[PDB]
């Protein structure tokens, strides 16, 4: 089980500090945490005024990584796009706490499967529930997360990029570190390794989801303008 | 179009 060479413990430093820094309440949101009361355009209301910091922080996690920033910006418009709501749900999804049975947004907002479902969020919110239940038993650290991230931010597949076969070996970087920091660990569950690439294929189709929903159906003003622009 | 996001991008 080979475990990280050192130019990958600088790897993983990077990437968790990003993470860290821009990661809302960091060791506090349980004790910030706030219970909030077809779709309720109220409820929308409600979501679309908070969406725009948590979009804000993964911008925010892209620019602390050097390998993104050699990137050229109509690139990293591309791979943000991609990635947002899969980081945004993933965040969420490691602050499930199964005693209320909610997630928290913002490192500030306790939500419930059903209460997200009426903010518009319809079948995603319950993807995001069941990721968030499936990893209460993976203890997944701030490195684990960061590297999750990474790994997401660095999809050469999405449509339009240039830079594609850079993009494919910064990831191939990630993946490596990743599963080496991973063998270190030593988790307490079986064939750790390849559950964690099943839930990347989770975060994928959230945001796959996340993205089809925005187009389908939907008064666009009624949307934050940040929002808009990744769908 | 994706203005304000490059704003954000490029600082
Ligand atoms: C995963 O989803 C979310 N995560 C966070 C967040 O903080 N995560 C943890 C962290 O980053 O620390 C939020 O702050 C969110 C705020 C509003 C929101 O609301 C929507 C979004 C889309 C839609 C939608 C999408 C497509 C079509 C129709 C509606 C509806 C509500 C969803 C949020």
């Amino acid at each position: 089980k080979p475990e990280p060479t050192d130019e990958e413990w600088e790897l993983i430093k990077t990437v968790t500090e990003a993470h860290v820094a821009t990661n809302a309440q960091g060791s506090h949101w349980k004790q910030k945490r706030k219970f909030l009361p077809k779709v309720d355009l109220e409820a929308f209301s409600h979501f679309t005024k908070i969406i725009t910091p948590a979009i804000t922080r993964v911008v925010d996690f892209a620019k602390k990584l050097p390998m993104f920033c050699e990137l050229p910006c109509e690139d990293q418009i591309i791979l943000l796009k991609g990635c947002c709501m899969e980081i945004m749900s993933l965040r969420a999804a490691v602050r499930y706490d199964p005693e209320s049975e909610t997630l928290t947004l913002n490192g500030e907002m306790a939500v419930t499967r059903g209460q997200l479902k009426n903010g518009g969020l319809g079948v995603v919110s319950d993807a995001i529930f069941d990721l968030g239940m499936s990893l209460s038993s993976f203890n997944l650290d701030d490195t684990e997360v960061a590297l999750l991230q990474a790994v997401l931010l660095m999809s050469s597949d999405r449509p339009g990029l240039a830079c594609v076969e850079r993009i494919e070996k910064y990831q191939d970087s990630f993946l490596l570190a990743f599963e080496h920091y991973i063998n270190y660990r030593k988790h307490h569950v079986t064939h750790f390794w390849p559950k964690l690439l099943m839930k990347v294929t989770d975060l994928r189709m959230i945001g796959a989801c996340h993205a089809s929903r925005f187009l389908h159906m939907k008064p666009t003003e009624l949307f934050p303008p940040l929002f808009l622009e990744v769908f | 179009e994706n203005a304000l996001l490059r704003y954000l991008l490029d600082k």
